[PDB]
């Protein structure tokens, strides 16, 4: 079959200096690979510098739940992050993207 | 498993100390050194990215600290305020992290 990829919240709007959280869930009948290429590209130094926190709520071979927290939002955090998911047999899941919008504090 | 070694563990004021890392994980994404016993971005000394192969300073960098691709940390012209604990976080390709803390004493 095909892996199931769901991301919550699919879209969110925050203000400046606020934390942004979303959760990515992937599961299948076999070992799944969560595609982190886009997430890594957008927040490489932020992940390494503890500004973006990555928490695996589940790290089973066939089920992975990952929670991403972007702390102290800036207007540059307004953007989109794409995630992919395929099983060992190469059956790809339909990619889902997260939309984030940051608003000035006014 | 992941461990850090202070060489030397007792450093004279104004000398150098190299914090070696040993059991580095298999697939890696980056390293970050933090002053203290906790991983806090406000105390990040320096950061290394596997991809860019570049080293980025942090809020707690005094210019004397330099990280290397082997995850080791070099502090030159050490001061008294440099003494204490240091925390190393290794971010793997799974985006799962391994932490190891070291320390040295300045006399
Ligand atoms: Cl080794």
């Amino acid at each position: 079959t095909a892996p199931t990829l769901t991301v919550t919240p699919e879209q969110q709007t925050v203000k400046v200096d606020e934390d942004i959280t979303f959760t990515v869930t992937v599961e299948d009948e076999n070992e799944v690979e969560l595609g982190l290429d886009d997430l890594k590209a957008k927040y490489e130094n932020d992940i390494i510098g503890a500004r973006v926190k990555i928490k695996y709520l589940t790290k089973e071979p066939n089920k992975k739940v990952m929670e991403v927290t972007i702390m102290k939002a800036t207007l540059a955090d307004k953007g989109a992050i794409t995630f992919t998911a395929k099983d060992k047999a190469g059956n790809q899941a339909e990619p889902k993207t997260v939309t984030i919008n940051v608003l000035p504090l006014k | 498993q992941l461990t850090t070694e202070s060489m030397p563990f007792n450093v004279a004021e104004g000398k150098e100390v190299l914090l070696l890392v040993h059991n580095l994980p298999q697939q890696l994404f980056g390293y970050s050194w933090y002053k203290g016993e906790r991983v806090d971005g406000n105390r990040q000394i320096v950061g290394y990215a596997i991809g860019t192969q570049q080293a980025t300073p942090g809020p707690a960098n005094s210019g004397r600290e330099t990280i290397y691709p082997n995850a080791s940390l070099l502090i030159q012209n050490v001061t008294q305020n440099d003494t204490g604990f240091y925390t190393l976080q290794v971010i793997k390709s799974d985006l799962v992290n391994e932490e190891a803390t070291g320390q040295f004493h300045v006399y």
